[PDB]
């Protein structure tokens, strides 16, 4: 089945975001050991944290599902669900990144220079845009929760908004990349 | 880890993404046509 089968590749995509959301997690945290010593990073750990938490267990119910799908169609709006919230987590996720890397640049970079106006402008573009795709998917989220019960239509323009959120996801996961790199070449 | 490890494990989690992302289009163009002859 190509529903099932896309719903795979979304999940996956998901899984590997979540990888190298946490590989950058991981690299704010060493920028973070070498300059400062809290300031908010107290609250930012445990948000880090609870984010983490939440998204493994979006991904491992997500997982349980995809077992099921396997072979009315409600267990892949339900699916569709977690995916969903799992892009959400990973967004929020993601803003804390952001928080932290600009934190750090400010006690050892000027925000002129080096390409840090352009890394905040499209930082803030394709925030605002995965914003709107995630409202567009809670949208058609809560319009396919209705229409079974009681097809297959809305199955597959959510697979295609989902997509969209998870590419709009993968260019800001590029950019915070590209922030920790610029600090990591200059203090460490 | 070190940032070499780092370095290497972010270009490969990146180019899996690139390859998922390609992957679920193709599948999204094949699921909108079949749902488009139906």
């Amino acid at each position: 089945s190509g529903i099932v089968q896309q719903q795979n590749n979304l999940l996956r995509a998901i899984e590997a975001q979540q990888h190298l959301l946490q590989l950058t997690v991981w690299g704010i945290k060493q920028l973070q050991a070498r300059i400062l010593s809290s300031g908010g990073w107290m609250e930012w750990d445990r948000e880090i944290n609870n984010y983490t938490s939440l998204i493994h267990s979006l991904i491992e119910e997500s997982q349980n599902q995809q077992e099921k799908n396997e072979q009315g169609g409600s267990g892949i709006v339900q699916q569709q669900n977690n995916l969903l919230r799992a892009i959400e987590a990973q967004q929020h996720l993601l803003q804390l990144t952001v928080w932290g890397i600009k934190q750090l640049q400010a006690r050892i970079l000027s925000g002129g220079s080096g390409g840090w106006m352009e890394w905040d402008r499209e930082i803030n573009n394709y925030t605002s845009l995965i914003h709107s795709l995630i409202e567009e998917s809670q949208n058609q989220q809560e319009k396919n929760e209705q229409e079974l019960l009681g097809g297959g239509s809305g199955i597959v323009q959510q697979q295609n908004n989902l997509l969209r959120a998870i590419e709009a996801q993968q260019h800001l996961l590029q950019l915070t990349v590209w922030g920790i790199k610029q600090l990591q070449a200059r203090i460490l | 880890r070190t940032w070499e490890e780092w370095d290497r494990a972010i270009a490969e989690y990146a180019r899996r993404i690139e390859e998922l992302i390609r992957a679920a289009q193709e599948q999204q163009r094949k699921n909108e046509e079949a749902l488009r002859e139906l």
